[PDB]
This record gives structure tokens, C-alpha cells and sequence, in this order.
């Protein structure tokens, strides 16, 4: 079984052996991890594990109707068996621990184990902690490591120091399994890192305003899901953030309930290419300095309920070829100079048979839109204006998908 | 053309005109034989009790078809059955009658493969075309064939039927056997249209101009001018609502007049062919004909207003001179051409007139394209699609559990249960619409008989109404609005078993069968025994036409075995069914 | 073009009908500077007519603000919460109020006769049309589709009301009973005032029928009746016609026509999503059952504090589309009805009573999370109390029975606030806990209060009345019955009995 996979996916399964037992785990957590540790395809790694899962080597199951468009794997859940994760974990004990590759850590009640004072040779590991973690941290060397996974249940956490010693770091996720979110702190460590390009967290109580502080010189990508922002403040103009920020591209934000205003920060990345906040279900609008993002391709902003509006200065994004608002219900009308938008190509907008089209959404070619039929009596009066239209329609089957998350 | 159109030819007019003119002598009828023709003619009269029946209360003469005498004549769906005059009937039952000798004489033309024809001047061929509709229920319902087809053919008859009576033919496609002919100034094919009470005093006289045989009476200027004036204004009334509901447009302020206003309930029936002294036109559209009942007899120019009231008692005895010169005048059929403009002015309407039929056409267009529309919807791949899981799918793993999927349903422990909800809401959704659209009457009068539409409704109330049954009986909905079959029934299913029944026939329906075991049970059997004797005495009958399967009921986990094991033994010794 | 040739046609009915030329002629018989009136009772109908004084030039822009809550409004059943006032023409207003007196009797008089199935007419020349107009506006404090309601004719009137009046009459039943005759020479002032009803304007050569209100202000904005009337009388007879109104009035008619008919589709279709929803509602209740919590309580902690993704999912799309709907639905039947025997035929009513007896629970957590008091008396929205009240009007007319041997799991409970009961004993008794100087005589009223409650609790646990989840462990209900049972001691009931033998364990099996 393990040894009659081919090699790559013999390594793509020992990945699985790091996180906890019968954790329900989104498909992007570990595409994003393989696509840093192995710099292949998203696609192909998305390829790579359908492939797993034909062999009945791990459940894959989507949330809703989203298609597999580029590197959006945020609604599919990856579930394993108890066996087949210990069965991955049982390839992986042979060498010894300070020399391990794969190494899965344990720690309960702050009984650290006595042979972290040694210098430890994985690349790849993983720390769980129980309710009782007291946030005392001992003093190890782990300069091998590329990934890191923290598995939390604490009402409030620290970041351990000895994370500035990991000079070859690639990826980090934080997940919180408590019932109340986790208080994050000592963050600014991870400032003397020269290769750290992919952060992703999870159910962690944080400040957002830190990341321009922070001096991320080197981060790819930033990714939130169900996090809690406490008091949005703006006042800290102090650091440049496109000079602290240089190499950001996408930022996911998911299901952050009390994100009422997004924050300052954000348009002054000018080196963004995507954008999401998806059900996001208080924020009602954006800011107007969203046209300070010149360079903007994507933007996603499916599933926000209470979205009124699109700001005017849409007209300010050139570079926008991808637009999706399926499901936003509370969407009445788009923007006037939508048409001035020469790239634009496609939309999604299913659920969105509420929202008045203006009229110079004729002044656009070769689009494609996606849609429900009650939506396309929107967009079939306009057909003949249109030189190359084409408007596909799917239908939307009904499943008990999403009562695996509950 | 003509003859392409309406079946019959010159000939045929020629020797109905001449039977019905000798009908005016003997009594009550008149028979005719040439060769492989036999033509029935009626006596017409010109009294008053014979158009409004002084025993008749109701203002307009009319009374309600029996649904034993004419089956066919009534809206199969709803259930509601036609209305014709009571004098015209009573006219018709006298004939009828064994004393007669009139059933004989038909039977004899029948068995010897002839073609039967049916015809009489103005009271006469109202008589006509009820012989006919006698006619098509007794023999050519019972077996179709070309041999039986009859001939109606009319002159200057009165309204005979109301909007059902027209309804009823159309589902039917008997329509094109009748053919009426119609001058234009004619003022008979309009007398109905009045309310008896504003023409009671002036009607004797002007009947009495109008009989042919009795022709020593003399005219009188203001009494016929009166006639016509009430006639046409009763006539104005009636035309006038029939353009303002065309489309239910704005329908509050006119039903807050409607408390005010007294309509005829008389509409045309069958082909109508107007004749001018230069071209004959033949119309279908019974709305439009209705119109053209009003604006073909207003005046061309002012000064024409006096001779009008003459001319039109004039032109009801001009259909000799119609019959004996219809070669040489141009025909043209109205509802397929598309230059009604000069067409229509030479009948002599005006613009707005011309603008209302127009409007009749078009509503009938409209009806087809919704036609069009719905059997697209219903051919398509999503529909059968959810039509085919329930079969394919949900009923074979619910077997092979071993109880079936009415309490498979009815428990709903799985997904494949909350699937087979959705999926029943949504076909319930678009059966809804469909039947929305046949009660407005949005759909053309012969859908209700359409053989694809009786299939499909027929497999999917087959399929579906068990499940329907479950969710109602699942979550105690029948202890908030009583039993099932009382208010909770939808009127999809109605109407589907109705359609099926009335398509064949020429504890009540097999697909409620659920119902009546969950009525049934859970009570004494001494209160029960006939509903459970009468309930598994239709089981074999309905195991065979398909409407119950018979490898569920009898599972063991089903709710119905079950219930009939718990019976007494001196029962369950002596039932039809006992070796299951 | 359907609106056009409607027009023509109803206005073309209603002449040939005949109530313009028996109303004219007793207005001109009661005719030829206060105010009168005459009664006829013949036998076609019930006739009433007003004379009232000539018209004042220089008050004909006052007006009299009304509220709901102002005593002296004499029209208090057509404010609303969306139109909490309106205004009316002063003097018009006057003469009603100062006739009220003996018009009371003729109302009792006008009802019973309209009740025995006869029409009633109330008709008045200029000022004494709109005096009628409020005698009718007056009548109609009492509408069903099954009933009558009487119709008002009036010849040449000045307007008295607002837009916010004519917003509350706009699509209404209470329009189609007002017909003014208007010769289109005559020029009106709608700064302030506006028309509501249908309206006849008649020209020279013919008549027309307008039901919009948009088209009256586009024709009338800026006579002697017996002539128009003769006029229209001659012009029936017509050999040649045109088209009075312009083709840009027809094309809005048109439009909106068409916009209204599609808006009534829609709701029609949207109905089974619906139902979709309560299905998605259904299988989450299910669940929230099985893990011992209840969905009501469930829901909240999840308000409180939001975990879980299916829980959001079901709040923010599938509650809030819900509630959404049923407000429109009952918006809009309570001002045009259905099937005119019962608004609301049959699916409507009967899955908005399933619709709130599933999810007003849910309205009461939002309402006692979010820090209020008293939900029944003065926090429930009116379309809850309209679909409680137009389900029980019905269900007193079907049979139905009620096993006492049965499974309740599935039973929705009949009270949709009892979770309020619940919430406002919870209160009472944490402020007995927690208050300290307190009287006596307040200390007598809270126990009264606990009584109550207990007295409300046995007599729907004994009529079979509500469903078994309010005994999963970690309801609400629960934690009343403890810290009752601390407050309470040794004093024994009947629901003390139930609930300490553990009897609770088996209702509804």
C-alpha cells in the first residue's frame, strides 16, 4: 500500500502523519505546505491528492459549488482514518529522534521531554499542547526545520522564542482547538526570519494592525480563517508598508464574523494580485482607497450576505480579470463605470438574480458569466449587445456536506 | 379551399337549405336520402316559449346539462358541467323520445355506412347542433371511425351553449364538425344575448315578422327599432366585458362594477362564416366571433342608422340567394390570414373594432406559445432526471432494506431521504405551475387532452403522491388540519387522476392508497370493517393496473403488513389476501 | 397594447352601465351654504347623497395632521407602522366631523344593509364629493373579500389627501371603491395634495378609465357635469374615434402593469425555495437533538460566541431569507387578498404557520440575548401576530382529532413565545437572588409572577401541547427548573411531583 505508491506520493502521504488524529483539515492547508516544501503546481498537488483519494487512502469532500479555479481549495475538507494516519506515522520512527526528518512532538502539562536539549535534525515538525499549557518555554535548537505546525487548546499562547533559531523556515500554521479564541502573543520574533513566505492561522484572537509593524520583508502570502480582530484601530501611519511589505501577493481572509471595516493597511499593498473576503457577514463596505491597488487580477467576495454595495473606485483597477460575488444576497446594484474596465473576462454571480446590471456592462467583450437561470433574465435582454457573450448555467445540487462542520 | 377547410362542398349547403326549407311542413323533423347520404332537417318555430321557457326563473333561460345524458360536456379537471337553454333541450328530448320514431331512423342510416347530416333554419338549427352533440356521445365516442363522422350545418341559428359548452367541444376536437351560417345584418344569431327582461313586451311582434310561413303580418317602425335598439345594447355590454378580463387586467374596480351588471352567459360554438354580397369569410376564434357579433351590425356611415332595424329582419330570409350563389364570392379564412385590415373594413368594422379582434387573435397565440414552452420544460434531462432517481435509485435500496420507501421516507435517517425531499418539493413546484396556468386559462382547450401530458402526469402521481402522503403523516400534519384526503390533498393530483379516468373510461383512486392504512389503523375493528372490507377488495383490481406495486406492500417492515397481522384470526382466515 | 384598449373599454362599461346618470339626477334634485343630505332606498339599491357649500379659494391648501395615537383621529384602523400619520383637507374634514352625530345611526343603517347582500352608493357634487369620500373612507374600517363595501361616485371634487395617504391607499382594496368623474379641463394643484382611487376622465368625444395614479398626476396637473354627461351620452353613438391620452402615458402604464404581474409571480415561485430552507432547518434541528442541547439553545451560545461554520451558514442565509419572505408575503395580502373567500388561500397559510411555530424560537434568542424585556406585549413584529391570527381564524372550521397515543418527537409547540415565558421567569427569579433592601409588596408580585408561570407550564405539559426537546439536558428549561426547584424548597405541586419522580422521561412516547 505505502510502498506501492509511486515515490512522490509516498512522501505526499508521510505528510499527513503531522496533524492530530481525526482533524477535519481544509485542502489548502497542506496544498499551500507542498507547493513551499516540494515548489510544485498547486494544480498538480490538487491533482496529486484526487489521486490519493481514488486509491481510498483519504476522504475528500466539497463544502459547496466551487469549482477547482486557480489555487481556491478553501472549501474542501481532507479526512482520514485513525489507521491510515498511524499507518504513515509507523514509516517514520525508524531513525532516531534528535535525527529524525518527520518528527511529531507532544507536550502535556509543561512536561517538555528531556532530549529536546539536544540539536534536532527534522524538517518538518509539529508541537501539540493540552487546556493546562502555561506558555513556559525550555530552550531547544531545531535549525533542520522548513515547516511548523502548532496545535493549540490554550486560553492564551506565546510564541516560543527559539522560532528566531529556525533560520531555514518556510511555512507556519497556527490552529487553535479550544472553544474560545486564543490570545497570540510575542509575534515580532518571527521578524529575523529570512525565509519565511507562507503564514496561515486559525480561530487565534490577533490585532491585525501588527503585520506593517513587523517587518514581513519576504512573505508571500497571509491567509485568516474565522479570526477575531478585537478593537480596529487605524492610527499607526509610522512604517511604510509598501517598503516592510514588498513581496505580499494574496491575503485570504474567511469567515471573520466581527470584521465590520477592513483595515488601512491593506491598500498600500501594491504588489497584490488577489484578494478575498469571503463569508465575511458583517462588513457591509470597502474602502475607497481600494483603487490605490493598481495591480489587483482577482477578487473574490463570495458568500458576504450584508455587502450593499461595490465601492466606485473599481473603476481605479485596471488589472482585474476574475470577479466573483456568487451568493452575495445582499448586492443590489454594480458600480456605473463597471464597462470602463478593459480586462475584465469573467464573473460569478450565482444567488445574485437581486442585482440591477448598468449599462455599461455592454462596453466589455468575450466575457464569460456564471449563473442561476433567474440571473440570466438579467443578462439575456442584453445578449444582443454583446459581441462575444457567452453565459453558462449550472444548477446547484443539494447536500448535508457542511453538517460535517458542526 | 372551403372544402379543404370545413369538409363539406357545394352541394351538401345546397341540399341542407333545400331539406330545411321543406322542413318548415312536417312535423318536428324531417328525413332525406341520396345515395350514401341521409340528412335529418328540424322545424324551427316563432313563439316566445320556445327561445325563453315561461317556467324558467333565471333571466336568461338557462339550465345545467346532466352529467349521466352528456358525460363528455363538462370541465374534466374542475368538474364543472356545461349550461345550454332549456327550450332548445326540451325540444331535443321531445324528439328523442321512443314515441318518435327518430332513434330508429338513425340506427337504420348508421348500420348501413352512410353520412349523416344534421341541419334547420333558425330554431331549427339550434335544435341541430344539440341532435349533434346527442349524436357524437351515443356513437362515435364508442368507436372513432370516418364512417361516423357527422355534419352540422346551420342557418342564422341562435346561441345555443355557454363558455364551457364551448370548452368542452374544443377538448374534444369536435369543433369543425359544425359549420353556422351567418349574414350580416342577421339579427337572430343575436337575440340571446339580451336579458329576457328588457325584451319580454316588445318580443312577440317582431317574432311574428320573422316567420316565413305567417308572412300576412305588418311592420311597425318604433317597435322594431326598439328590438334592435335593447338587443345591441345588451349585445355593447357583453362584448365590452369580454375586452376588459381578456388578460385579467386590472380586474378590482371591474368586479366592484360587476355587484352592478346582469351579462348573458351565451357564447359561440363551432365555425362561423360571415357572408357579404362579395366575399365569404370563415372564422374558428370564438372570441373574436363574439366581437364580430357586435361591430359587423353597427352602421357604416350615420344616415344608415334607420335602415339598419329593417334590413337585419330583411337579411334573416337572404340565405337562398347565399346558397344558390357561394361560387362566385371570394373566401377567405380569417384566423390564418394576416391582411384582416381590408378584410375586416369590407364586413364594414371600424379600427377599434379591428383592434379588439386582433387582440382575440393574438391571446389565442399567446395560449400556444405557452404551449410550446411548458413541453420544453418537460422534455428536457434535469426533469426526468429527478423523475428517474426516485425509480432507478431510492425505490431499489429502499427494497432491499426490507421496508419500503414510504416508511423509509416516513423514518428519514440518511441523506438519500433528505434528497428524495428536495427533489419531491421540487417537482411539486413544477406541476403547481403548470396547473396555475390551466386555471387562468392560459392554455388551449384540447391540453387537458394531450396523451404525452396524461402519460407524464399519470407516472409522476404514480411515483410521487406515497411520498407527499409521508411527509404529511411524518410530522403530524394531520392533527393540525385534519385527514388527508379532505383538506390536505393537493390539486395536482385532482387533476391527474381525473384526466387519467375520463382518458380510459371512454379508497376512489389507487395512488391514495396510503391514506386510507393510515386512517384506518390504530382503531377498533368493529368501527371498522367495512372501510378495511372495501379497502382489501380494490387491492387486486389496483395491484393489477399498476397503480399499488406489489413487491413494498407486503414487506415485512412495511407499515401495511404490519397492521394486517394484528387482525382476528376469524378475519385473516377468510381475506382475499391471506396467502402474502 | 392591453391597457389602452382596457380603458377605453371600462370607461365604455360603466357609461353603458348607467350610475352616472341616476346619481347626477339626484344630485340635481337635492340641488335645483351648509351641509345636507338625502337618503333613497330604492330597490336596485341603497342611494345616500351629500350637498354641502361652495368652494373656498382661499383655504384650499390647509390641512389637518392625524397620528395613531391622537384620540381625536376618527380613522384610526388605516395607520400603520410604515405610516404612522397622515393629513386631510381641513374644511372637507370639518363638515364630517360636525355631521358625525346622526350619521352614526346611518352608519348602523348602511352596514346592515350592505351585510343582507344590496349595493350601497354614496355620491356628492365638488365639496360635498369629498365630505362622501370620507363618509366611505369612514364605512370601511371592515374588510373581507367575502363581505360588501360600498362604492363612491363623485362629480368634479377637489383632492384632500397627501402622498401619505395615497402611499397607504396605493394598491389596496380601499381604491377600488372610489370613482371620480373628471373632465380632463380641469387642472389640479399636487404639490401637496394627491388623487388615490380610479378615476373617469371625460373628454369631448368619448371617456376613459385610469387606475394609475402616475397618469392622473401627467394629465390633470395645472365645468358643468349635466353637459359632460349629455356629451358622453351623444358620443356613444360615434362614427369616427381617436386617442385622447398621449402613447408616452400608455407605455408607463404598460410598464408598470407588467412589472406589478411579474412581482406577483414571483413570490408564487419562491415558495419552494422556501422550503428548501426549512428542509436545510429541519435535518440542523435534528442534530442540535442529537448532541442533548436543543436548537434554541444551541443557536444561542452560537450567537454568543461563533464557532462552527454550519451555524453561521443557517443564521445568515437561511433564517434571514426566511424572515424576509414571510414579511413580504404579509405585507403584501393585507392590503390585496387572495381568492376572495380567505386571503392567504391554502399553501400560504398553512406553511406560514409551520414557518412561525419553527422560527420565531430563534427571533426570541436574538431579542433576550441582545439585553430586553417583555417580548409578547411589546417585542414580537406584526407579521408573526397577523399569521398567528389568520391560522387560528380557519382552524376553528376544519375537523380534525388528536391521538392520546402517539409519538410527539416531531410536535412544533402551539405557543411560539414560550421560550419568552421562559426567559422573563429566568429574570424574575435572578433579580429575587440578587436584590437586597427590597419590599415586601414587590417581593408579594414576583411570587405571584413564579405562580403564574408555574401554573402555564402544567397546563401545556398536561394538554399535550408542547414537544420532549425542552427536557434535553442542557436546555433552558433545565436551568429554571434547578434554580426554581434552589428558590422554591419543599413545597410540593403537581409539577414538583412530575418533574422529581422523573415522569418527564416518558411524555410523548
Amino acid at each position: 500500500s505505502f510502498d506501492a505508491l509511486d515515490p512522490n506520493l509516498k512522501e505526499c502521504f508521510l505528510d499527513m502523519g503531522s496533524f492530530l488524529e481525526d482533524q477535519k483539515i481544509r485542502a489548502s492547508v497542506i496544498i499551500d505546505m507542498w507547493v513551499e516544501l516540494y515548489g510544485k503546481g498547486s494544480s498538480i498537488l490538487y491533482m496529486y491528492l484526487e489521486d490519493l483519494a481514488s486509491q481510498n487512502l483519504l476522504k475528500l469532500v466539497p463544502l459547496g459549488t466551487n469549482e477547482h479555479e486557480d489555487g481556491f481549495y478553501n472549501d474542501f475538507l481532507v479526512t482520514q482514518h485513525d489507521i491510515l494516519r498511524e499507518l504513515a506515522i509507523c514509516q517514520s520512527e525508524f531513525k532516531e529522534n534528535l535525527e529524525r526528518k518527520r518528527l511529531n512532538l507532544e507536550i502535556l502539562e509543561n512536561t517538555f521531554p528531556d532530549w529536546c536539549l539536544n540539536t534536532i535534525n527534522a524538517s518538518l515538525l509539529s508541537i501539540s499542547t493540552d487546556d493546562l499549557f502555561s506558555s513556559k518555554w525550555l530552550e531547544m535548537d531545531c535549525p533542520n526545520v522548513e515547516a511548523l505546525v502548532l496545535n493549540l487548546s490554550s486560553s492564551d499562547y506565546a510564541l516560543p522564542s527559539f522560532i528566531s533559531g529556525m533560520k531555514k523556515l518556510k511555512v507556519l500554521t497556527i490552529t487553535n482547538h479550544g472553544f474560545y479564541p486564543a490570545r497570540l502573543s510575542n509575534f515580532s520574533c518571527l521578524s529575523s526570519l529570512p525565509n519565511l513566505k507562507r503564514i496561515r492561522l486559525e480561530k487565534v484572537s490577533i490585532t491585525l494592525l501588527d503585520i506593517p509593524q513587523l517587518q514581513l520583508s519576504s512573505l508571500k502570502k497571509l491567509s485568516l480563517v474565522m479570526c477575531s480582530f478585537g478593537e480596529v484601530f487605524y492610527d499607526t501611519e509610522d512604517i511604510v508598508v509598501s517598503n516592510a511589505l514588498s513581496k505580499l501577493q494574496e491575503i485570504d481572509i474567511d469567515y471573520c464574523y466581527d470584521l465590520d471595516e477592513l483595515p488601512y493597511w491593506i491598500s498600500e499593498i501594491v504588489s497584490l494580485k488577489t484578494l478575498s473576503i469571503t463569508n465575511c457577514n458583517k462588513l457591509s463596505q470597502l474602502p475607497e482607497a481600494i483603487g490605490n491597488l493598481s495591480r489587483l487580477e482577482v477578487l473574490r467576495l463570495c458568500s458576504s450576505m450584508n455587502l450593499s454595495e461595490l465601492p466606485e473606485a473599481t473603476e481605479g483597477l485596471s488589472n482585474l480579470r476574475f470577479l466573483d460575488i456568487s451568493h452575495c444576497l445582499g448586492l443590489r446594484k454594480l458600480p456605473q463605470e463597471i464597462g470602463k474596465l478593459q480586462n475584465l473576462k469573467k464573473i460569478s454571480m450565482r444567488k445574485c438574480s437581486g442585482c440591477e446590471l448598468p449599462e455599461s456592462v455592454t462596453n466589455l467583450e468575450n466575457l464569460e458569466v456564471k449563473c442561476d437561470e433567474e440571473t440570466g433574465l438579467l443578462w439575456e435582454r442584453l445578449k444582443p449587445k454583446m459581441r462575444n457573450l457567452r453565459v453558462q448555467e449550472e444548477e446547484i445540487e443539494h447536500n448535508l456536506n457542511l453538517l460535517q462542520m458542526f | 379551399a372551403f372544402e379543404a377547410l370545413t369538409g363539406i362542398n357545394g352541394d351538401l349547403i345546397t341540399r341542407s337549405w333545400s331539406a330545411s326549407k321543406q322542413a318548415y311542413l312536417t312535423e318536428r323533423y324531417h328525413k332525406e336520402e341520396a345515395g350514401a347520404v341521409v340528412i335529418f332537417a328540424f322545424q324551427p318555430s316563432f313563439s316566445e316559449k320556445d327561445f325563453f321557457d315561461p317556467d324558467n326563473k333565471s333571466s336568461f333561460g338557462e339550465i345545467k346539462l346532466n352529467r349521466v345524458q352528456f358525460p363528455c360536456m363538462r370541465k374534466i379537471g374542475k368538474g364543472d358541467v356545461a349550461t345550454v337553454n332549456e327550450a332548445f333541450l326540451k325540444n331535443l328530448e321531445a324528439i328523442i323520445d321512443p314515441r318518435t320514431s327518430f332513434q330508429a331512423s338513425v340506427e337504420m342510416a348508421v348500420r348501413s355506412r352512410k353520412q349523416i347530416v344534421f341541419t334547420g333554419h333558425s330554431s331549427g338549427g339550434a335544435t341541430a347542433i344539440l341532435a349533434t352533440v346527442w349524436y357524437l356521445e351515443k356513437y362515435f365516442i364508442r368507436n372513432p371511425n370516418v364512417y361516423l363522422e357527422p355534419r352540422c350545418v346551420t342557418f342564422g341559428a341562435p346561441l345555443v351553449g355557454d363558455s364551457i359548452f364551448s370548452h368542452a367541444l374544443g377538448r374534444e376536437k369536435w369543433s369543425r364538425f359544425f359549420v353556422n351560417f351567418v349574414s350580416r345584418f342577421d339579427i337572430v344569431p343575436r337575440i340571446m344575448l339580451a336579458r329576457k327582461a328588457s325584451v319580454e313586451e316588445t318580443l312577440p311582434h317582431v317574432l311574428a315578422q320573422l316567420d316565413p310561413r305567417k308572412s300576412s303580418v305588418q311592420e311597425s317602425e318604433q317597435r322594431i327599432t326598439e328590438f334592435y335598439t335593447r338587443v345591441m345594447r345588451d349585445t355593447s355590454t357583453v362584448a365590452n366585458q369580454a375586452v376588459c378580463e381578456l388578460t385579467g387586467s386590472a380586474e378590482a374596480f371591474l368586479e366592484t362594477l360587476s355587484s352592478f351588471l346582469e351579462l348573458s352567459p351565451y357564447r359561440p360554438a363551432g365555425t362561423f362564416v360571415f357572408s357579404t354580397e362579395k366575399r365569404l369569410v370563415a372564422v374558428n376564434n370564438s372570441d373574436a366571433i363574439l366581437q364580430m357579433l357586435f361591430y359587423t351590425s353597427q352602421a357604416s356611415d350615420e344616415q344608415e342608422w334607420s335602415l339598419i332595424p329593417f334590413r337585419s329582419i330583411r337579411d334573416h330570409h337572404s340565405y337562398e340567394e347565399l346558397v344558390q350563389s357561394m361560387g362566385k364570392k371570394l373566401f377567405n379564412h380569417l384566423d390564418g390570414e394576416n391582411s384582416i385590415e381590408s378584410t375586416l373594413n369590407d364586413l364594414g368594422v371600424s379600427t377599434r373594432g379591428r383592434q379588439y379582434v386582433q387582440a382575440a387573435l393574438e391571446e389565442e397565440k399567446k395560449r400556444v406559445e405557452n404551449q410550446k414552452k411548458i413541453i420544453q420544460v418537460i422534455e428536457q434531462e434535469r426533469f426526468l432526471k429527478k423523475l428517474a432517481w426516485i425509480e432507478d435509485e431510492y425505490k431499489p435500496k429502499c427494497q432491499a432494506h426490507k421496508n419500503g420507501y414510504y416508511d423509509s421516507f416516513k423514518v428519514s435517517n440518511e441523506e438519500n431521504d433528505f434528497k428524495a425531499n428536495v427533489k419531491r418539493a421540487e417537482l411539486a413546484g413544477v406541476f403547481d405551475e403548470v396547473l396555475g396556468l390551466m386555471k387562468k386559462c392560459q392554455l388551449p382547450d384540447e391540453f387537458e387532452g394531450d396523451i404525452d401530458w396524461i402519460k407524464l402526469a399519470t407516472r409522476y402521481r404514480r411515483l410521487v403522491e406515497p411520498l407527499d402522503i409521508a411527509n404529511y403523516h411524518r410530522h403530524l400534519k394531520n392533527e393540525d388540519t385534519g385527514p388527508y384526503m379532505k383538506r390536505g390533498r393537493p390539486t395536482r393530483y385532482i387533476y391527474a387522476q381525473r384526466g387519467y379516468e375520463h382518458y380510459i373510461l371512454k379508497s376512489e383512486c389507487g395512488s391514495c392508497f396510503w391514506a386510507e392504512v393510515e386512517e384506518l389503523k390504530g382503531k377498533p375493528y368493529e368501527e371498522v370493517e367495512v372501510r378495511v372490507k372495501t379497502l382489501e377488495g380494490m387491492l387486486g383490481e389496483w395491484i393489477t393496473d399498476g397503480e399499488v406495486d406489489d413487491k413494498e406492500i407486503f414487506l415485512e417492515g412495511s407499515t401495511f403488513r404490519k397492521w394486517w397481522i394484528t387482525l382476528p384470526k376469524n378475519h385473516k382466515s377468510h381475506s382475499p389476501l391471506r396467502d402474502y | 397594447s392591453s391597457s389602452s384598449l382596457k380603458g377605453s373599454a371600462l370607461g365604455k362599461l360603466v357609461v353603458t352601465s348607467g350610475l352616472l346618470h341616476s346619481s347626477w339626477s339626484k344630485i340635481l334634485e337635492i340641488h335645483n351654504s351648509g351641509l345636507e343630505f338625502q337618503i333613497h332606498r330604492e330597490e336596485k339599491f341603497t342611494l345616500v347623497v351629500f350637498s354641502a357649500p361652495p368652494i373656498c379659494r382661499s383655504s384650499s391648501s390647509d390641512s389637518t395632521l392625524l397620528h395613531v395615537k391622537d384620540k381625536e383621529n376618527p380613522f384610526p384602523f388605516l395607520c400603520s407602522e410604515n405610516n404612522p400619520s397622515f393629513s386631510l383637507h381641513t374644511p372637507a374634514f370639518n363638515l364630517f366631523t360636525s355631521a358625525s352625530t346622526s350619521l352614526t345611526y346611518l352608519k348602523s343603517e348602511l352596514l346592515q344593509t350592505l351585510k343582507s347582500e344590496k349595493p350601497v352608493i354614496i355620491t356628492g357634487a365638488a365639496l360635498g364629493g369629498s365630505v362622501a369620500s370620507l363618509y366611505t373612507l369612514w364605512l370601511l374600517e371592515t374588510i373581507e373579500p367575502t363581505l360588501k363595501r360600498p362604492l363612491c361616485i363623485t362629480f368634479g371634487s377637489p383632492l384632500i389627501g397627501d402622498a401619505s395617504l395615497q402611499q397607504i391607499l396605493e394598491n389596496s382594496v380601499r381604491n377600488s371603491c372610489f370613482l371620480h368623474v373628471v373632465s380632463a379641463q380641469t387642472r389640479i394643484k399636487m404639490d401637496f395634495f394627491k388623487p388615490f382611487g380610479t378615476f373617469l376622465i371625460c373628454f369631448d368625444s368619448g371617456c376613459v378609465c385610469i387606475e394609475d395614479h402616475v397618469a392622473v398626476t401627467e394629465l390633470l396637473n395645472g365645468v358643468d357635469y349635466s353637459q359632460v354627461l349629455n356629451r358622453l351620452d351623444q358620443s356613444m353613438l360615434s362614427l369616427a374615434d381617436s386617442r385622447l391620452i398621449p402613447e408616452d402615458v400608455i407605455k408607463g402604464i404598460e410598464k408598470r402593469a407588467e412589472m406589478k404581474n411579474l412581482r406577483f409571480d414571483m413570490m408564487f415561485k419562491k415558495l419552494n425555495d422556501m422550503k428548501i430552507s426549512m428542509a436545510y432547518i429541519e435535518w440542523y434541528k435534528k442534530k442540535c437533538k442529537e448532541v442533548k442541547i436543543g436548537y434554541y439553545d444551541r443557536f444561542k451560545t452560537q450567537l454568543a460566541f461563533p464557532s462552527k461554520e454550519f451555524d453561521i451558514n443557517i443564521k445568515n442565509h437561511h433564517k434571514s431569507e426566511l424572515n424576509r419572505f414571510w414579511k413580504s408575503v404579509v405585507e403584501e395580502v393585507e392590503r390585496r387578498p387572495q381568492s376572495d373567500a380567505s386571503i392567504l388561500k391554502r399553501r400560504f397559510l398553512f406553511s406560514g404557520n409551520n414557518y412561525r411555530r419553527m422560527i420565531e424560537p430563534l427571533d426570541i434568542a436574538e431579542y433576550y440575548l441582545e439585553g430586553r424585556k417583555e417580548y409578547r406585549t411589546t417585542g414580537r413584529s406584526h407579521h408573526y401576530v397577523m399569521l398567528e391570527k389568520w391560522f387560528g381564524m380557519e382552524s376553528i372550521l376544519i375537523e380534525k382529532e388528536r391521538c392520546k397515543k402517539r409519538d410527539l418527537s416531531d410536535l412544533l409547540t402551539f405557543d411560539s413565545c414560550f421560550w419568552a415565558e421562559v426567559e422573563d421567569s429566568l429574570i424574575v427569579i435572578n433579580q429575587l437572588n440578587t436584590t437586597v433592601g427590597m419590599r415586601d409588596d414587590v417581593r408579594e408580585v414576583l411570587t405571584r409572577k413564579l405562580v403564574e408561570f408555574e401554573g402555564y407550564v402544567w397546563e401545556i405539559i398536561t394538554k399535550r401541547e408542547v414537544s420532549p426537546e425542552i427536557f434535553l439536558e442542557e436546555s433552558s428549561f433545565m436551568k429554571w427548573w434547578k434554580e426554581y426547584k434552589k428558590i422554591k424548597g419543599f413545597n410540593s405541586s403537581y409539577l414538583t411531583e412530575f418533574m422529581n419522580t422523573r415522569k418527564y422521561e416518558s411524555y410523548g412516547k
